RNA sequence: CUCCGCCGGCACCUUAUGAGAAAUCAAAGUCUUUGGGUUCCGGGGGGAGUAUGGUCGCAAGGCUGAAACUUAAAGGAAUUGA
């Protein structure tokens, strides 16, 4: 189906397009939740890595940060 | 800039002009769904669908092909059971057919139950 | 004679056909008026105006006639025919002519009671050429004919008896005065009405009925 | 359409286009009416055939091969 | 009535266009409505190329060409067969 | 096993390039093209292809008298199979030019009153298509994924653009029209041979 | 100014058809066949018309021409139009396809198809 | 830089199933089958944006704004000619 590629709102149903995700650095293999648009410069608690970056859309995640969508 | 049950009306017979199949109201009412029930009831539409996402609402509607126009009177008249008979010169194509509905304290309906239950109330639209 | 020339013509000649209804059913385009003349036996024609335009010219003005005819059975057949022509006579029949090519059906119907015979326009319908367009609105019977002299005679051609005409624009301008009420009659059988829900049960059409004749 | 006394006082019943159910006027001639033959076995042709009928205001819009094409997914 | 679409002129969402002096008479004509030719002309004319070719003294030297933006108004224009005057079809050609 | 006549068709209309498309489509021909190449040109459904062609084929076999067909293509690909298509169904072939007033003007020698019109392509044969609007006679053509549907009943969704589809598909619907007339039995033997339908240039 | 008008034209062709084996490419001769079959009204319109057909004559036997539709060549341009090869040079044994061609292949349920493989 | 999609702009091209007196217009469409909301504004041509009163301005002038009288057309779009 093709409402995939359709305006967030213009739906049958409205839904967002945004996630949360479970990330993961090199130094500290805790498991941080962060949202796929941040907003903010964030740091994991323990290992002090600058995690993802704000932009104008979805967050940049930083070298070798794997995630999973949750 | 809203007032709905005109974008309703109005989509859907810019819909059966057009020969669609499905036409789709964005934002629903008690008011539009009790229009359509008199719609249905007479014949001029096919069975229709509310989709609750959550919101005010949306609904589809299957166009049976035999409606030529339904429209509102906005700027809803006050309109007594004596005054049917000259609305309905005014606005429909003969005596023998179409139908002015109007709201009364009892429900939404077509100008001919008003007629036998003796009830005047607004009009809102026709169809026909 | 006639010797026609189209595959309706011939299955007209040979008699294969009664009334034009047959040709109404399936929008066949009528080409050849002798097609009527057979299929209508009593229709009556009448010259409404005969209007000389000019075109200028160096040598001066060039002048010709310009015939509006309108024919038709009191019972249901109406057809409308201009012609332009260098004589007023040869207009005139280029006129006929053209207005028996033009013969469409128009459907009556009942004011309140359905006693008797059709009388009136069935619904309200209307009907625009150029500026001017004319509304034609159910009567009670016996109520006449409330209309201009144009569109009274071409409603009397019809055999409407009863109806309610009101009209805007240049009416003056008779052209397009009798086009809009021709046009108000052509459409009085393109609104569809619950007694023509119906499903429709199709018939052959008249090039495939008399396939092996062709 | 019928008198009160039981009489049918129209004279032809106009056709209904098989899409959009509007009517096909005497003088629509962009309309036509599609006869699609049916195939049962052994020569696959008998004088068998469903017919539709298409106005001139689908055939103008294009819808006609659409229409055409979804009026015939009908099975029996 | 309304000779063209866009009024004569090239503007869509502006209000003021700064205006250009005619190349040939001084005129004030708006920058989008002018008539602007680039023209890319030689020194001289290819009759009178070879009578300086051979009176060059480096091989290889190459003869500058004139490079100029000219731009007319409309009267101008007109007059001098930069542009003429079309039918009613083929003036809405823009190539 | 083996194939079934539907297979075939699909090998041979993928062999004559029918399956590929052009670098636009119209939105009415939308509902037949599959998908799209890094290339830009669309890849036709031959399934579609072959379900259209059949229903062209349920069309044109009930004509009672096929003398009452006409067929016709502006193109020069399209001469040769027009023609032999034509002849072995038994229709009317007109190649090359239309006369304007072919099916509107009583008192022209060229004269028609076609109960059916076939058409290589809606593009180039829009002449055609504009007279059939005024004599209710329907119509059958080749579209590409390209092609102005206005006043075409029945389209064929098919690359129509080259040597070897056009004679492809005017072969195929002969071989369906022969079968449902019962001139070609069950059995696939037909004998007359695609080559026939592919134009000789000079 | 020797453009030829319509009737010299026009009867010249018209001749060309009925009469092909008859006419040769000598003006004077073709003088005399033309009027052994034509009645005309002037010596001048036939030394027109004759003049006409003797170069009609030369194209044709150069090559083909427009309207005159001559049967000793309308045959024989239909003689080899039903023409066949040996065998049909369209094949569907290597037919050779790209990735999407096999895609829609698999929509189909014809998914093994003998002699299709990618490019 | 290339391809695809979604919002939002300035526009453009093709087309009526539309509208219009037409020129034209994808909004100038959804109008005798006439009713989404709201503000301004017109009522044959002149006299006349004049006279007068008020008001603002240093002034030039701005805003507001008649009447008597006069007149059968003035005007819009398109066509054929010259
Ligand atoms: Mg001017
Ligand atoms: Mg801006
Ligand atoms: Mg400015
Ligand atoms: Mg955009
Ligand atoms: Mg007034
Ligand atoms: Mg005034
Ligand atoms: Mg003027
Ligand atoms: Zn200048």
């Amino acid at each position: 189906e093709l409402e995939k590629l359709k305006h967030k709102k213009k739906r049958l149903v409205q839904s967002p397009n945004s996630f949360f995700m479970d990330v993961k650095c090199q130094g500290c293999f805790n498991i941080t939740t962060v949202f796929s648009h941040s907003q903010t410069v964030v740091v994991c608690p323990g290992c002090q890595t600058v995690l993802c970056q704000p932009t104008g859309g979805k967050a940049r995640l930083t070298e070798g940060c794997s995630f999973r969508r949750k | 800039g809203r007032r709905i049950l005109n974008d309703a009306l109005r989509t859907m017979v810019n819909a059966e002009r057009r020969g669609k199949a499905t036409a789709q109201l964005q934002p629903i009412s008690g008011v539009m769904i009790s229009f359509l029930n008199i719609m249905k009831h007479r014949g001029y539409i096919k069975n229709f669908e509310v989709f609750d996402p959550h919101r005010v609402g949306k609904i589809t509607v299957e166009l049976q092909g035999r409606i030529k126009d339904c429209k509102a009177l906005t700027y809803r008249q006050d309109l007594r059971a004596t005054e049917i008979e000259k609305y309905r010169t005014r606005m429909l194509p003969t005596r023998q057919w179409g139908y002015v509905v109007v709201t009364t304290p009892n429900g939404v309906l077509d100008h001919e139950e008003a007629i036998r239950q003796n009830v005047g109330g607004q009009v809102l639209g026709y169809f026909h | 004679k006639w010797v026609p020339v189209t595959k309706l013509g011939r299955l007209v000649k040979e008699g294969r056909f009664t009334k034009m209804e047959e040709i109404y059913l399936h929008s066949l385009p009528v080409k050849e008026h002798q097609i009527v003349e057979t299929l209508c036996p009593g229709l009556k024609d009448e010259v409404m105006k005969i209007t000389p335009v000019q075109k200028q010219t160096r040598a001066g003005q060039r002048t010709r006639f310009k015939a509006f005819v309108v024919v038709g059975d009191s019972n249901g057949h109406v057809g409308l025919g201009v012609k332009c022509a260098k004589e007023v006579a040869t207009a005139i029949r280029g006129a006929i002519i053209l207005a028996k090519l033009s013969i469409v059906p128009v459907r009556r119907g009942y004011w309140g009671n359905k006693i008797g015979l059709p009388h009136t326009v069935p619904c309200k319908v209307t009907g625009k050429c150029g500026s001017v367009t004319v509304r034609m609105v159910p009567a009670p019977r016996g109520s006449g004919i409330v209309a201009a002299r144009v569109p009274k005679k071409v409603l009397q051609f019809a055999g409407i008896d009863d109806v309610f005409t009101s009209s805007r624009g240049s009416t003056k301008t008779l052209g397009n005065f009798v086009k809009a009420t021709f046009d108000c009659l052509m459409k009085t059988y393109g609104f569809l009405t619950p007694d023509f829900w119906r499903e429709t049960t199709f018939t052959k059409a008249p090039y495939q009925e008399f396939t092996d004749i062709l | 359409m019928q008198n009160e006394v039981g009489d049918m006082v129209d004279l032809y019943v106009p056709r209904k286009c098989s899409a959009t159910n509007r009517i096909i006027t005497a003088k629509d001639h962009a309309s036509v009416q599609i006869n699609i033959g049916h195939v049962d076995e052994n020569g696959l042709y008998d004088g068998r055939f469903t017919t539709f009928a298409l106005s001139g205001f689908v055939r103008a819009q294009g819808d006609a091969d659409g229409s055409l094409d979804r009026l015939w997914q009908k099975r029996k | 009535t309304f000779k063209r679409r866009n009024g004569g002129r090239n503007k869509h969402g502006r209000g003021h266009v700064k205006y250009i002096r005619c190349s040939n008479c001084a005129k004030c004509c708006p920058k989008d409505k002018a008539i602007k030719r680039f023209l890319v002309r030689n020194i001289v004319e290819q009759a009178a190329v070879r009578d300086v070719q051979e009176a060059c003294v480096h091989d290889g030297y190459v003869l500058p060409k004139l490079y100029a933006k000219v731009h007319h108004c409309v009267s101008c224009a007109i007059h001098a067969h930069i542009v003429r005057v079309r039918s009613r079809e083929n003036r809405r050609n823009r190539e | 096993r083996a194939l079934s006549q539907k297979e075939q068709d699909i090998q041979m209309m993928l062999a004559a390039d029918v399956h590929l498309g052009t670098k636009n489509c119209d939105f009415q021909m939308e509902r037949y093209a599959y998908k799209r190449r890094s290339d830009g040109i669309y890849i036709i459904n031959l399934g579609k292809t072959w379900e259209k062609l059949q229903l062209a084929a349920r069309v044109i076999v009930a004509i009672e008298n096929p003398q009452d067909i006409i067929v016709q293509s502006a193109r020069p690909y399209g001469q040769r199979a027009v023609l032999k298509f034509a002849q072995h169904t038994g229709a009317n072939a007109i190649a090359g030019r239309h006369t304007p007033g072919t099916f509107t003007n009583q008192m022209q020698t060229s004269f028609s009153e076609p109960r059916l019109l076939i058409l290589t392509d809606p593009r180039t044969d829009h002449q055609p298509i504009k007279e059939s609007a005024l004599g209710n006679i329907p119509t059958i053509a080749f579209c590409d994924t390209d092609s102005p549907m206005r006043y075409v009943d029945i389209g064929i969704p098919a690359n129509n653009k080259g040597r070897n589809s056009i004679g492809c598909l005017y072969w195929l619907l002969a071989r369906m029209v022969l079968q449902m007339r019962g001139t070609i039995l069950p059995g696939h033997k037909w004998d007359v041979m695609v080559d026939l339908f592919f134009y000789r240039d000079p | 100014g020797r453009v030829r008008t319509k009737t010299v034209k026009k009867t010249s062709r018209q001749v060309i058809e009925k009469y092909y084996s008859r006419m040769t490419l000598d003006f004077h001769t073709n003088k005399k066949v033309l009027e052994e079959v034509s009645i005309l009204q002037s010596k001048r319109l036939r030394n027109k018309v004759a003049g006409f057909t003797t170069h009609l004559m030369r194209r044709i036997q150069r090559g083909p021409v427009r309207g005159i539709s001559l049967k000793l060549q309308e045959e024989e341009r239909e003689r080899r139009m039903d023409f066949v090869p040996e065998k049909s040079a369209l094949e569907v044994d290597e037919i050779r396809v790209d990735k999407e061609t096999m895609d829609m292949l698999a929509f189909l349920g014809m998914a093994d198809l003998p002699g299709v493989e990618r490019a």
